[PDB]
């Protein structure tokens, strides 16, 4: 067993800050154009997890 | 629509009359995340003491002639219409 007897899932580290940001890898050869949006979620312990998968239904 | 309108060189966007890129990754932040009034200072006087280090003499030179000409003229001007210049 592990030194650190720590549970299942735990964090390990520091909290990541969400940085608000933007890339572009230009293709001009590509027919279609595919792009992602996305904003801070809720983690697996988060109270509001099944809130957050209701609003994406 | 239609009317079938002229040639130009503009378009919009998504065509904009351009060679196609490839390649070309870009990266940019938050206005939210970043800090104005950050190196603004520093950068600036660079800026400015290149510039005035670099163009300087192309405005310097002709300003100058001008000045001194219209100095000399007012002068002159000045002293040919009293007593003694006249004679
Ligand atoms: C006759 C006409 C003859 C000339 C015609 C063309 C002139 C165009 C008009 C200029 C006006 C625009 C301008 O330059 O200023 C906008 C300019 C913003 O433009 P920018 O995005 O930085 O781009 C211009 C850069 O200078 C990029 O240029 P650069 O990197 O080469 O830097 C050059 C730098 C020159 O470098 C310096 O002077 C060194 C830095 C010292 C700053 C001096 C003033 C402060 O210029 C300045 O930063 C000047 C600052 C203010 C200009 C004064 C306006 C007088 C108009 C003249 C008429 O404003 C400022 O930078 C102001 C900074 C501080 C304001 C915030 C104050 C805090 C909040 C207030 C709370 C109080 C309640």
């Amino acid at each position: 067993p592990s030194a650190e007897q720590l549970s299942l899932g735990a964090p390990r580290g520091l909290k990541p800050r969400f940085v608000g940001s933007e890339i572009r890898a230009r293709d001009d050869d590509s027919p279609t154009a595919n792009i992602a949006i996305a904003v801070e979620g809720m983690s697996w312990k988060h109270p509001d997890y099944f809130t957050a998968l209701v609003m994406q239904a | 629509g239609g009317a079938a309108g002229g040639k130009t060189y503009l378009g919009w966007w998504g065509h904009l009359g351009g060679p196609k890129q490839k390649g070309i990754i870009t990266y940019s932040l938050s206005p939210f995340q970043q800090r104005p009034m950050a190196g603004f200072f520093k950068t600036s006087t660079q800026n400015m003491f290149r510039r005035v280090m670099t163009e300087g003499l192309y405005v310097a030179i002709p300003f100058g002639i001008a000045y001194y000409i219209y100095c000399w003229g007012k002068e002159r001007n000045e002293f040919l219409n009293s007593k003694h210049g006249r004679h």
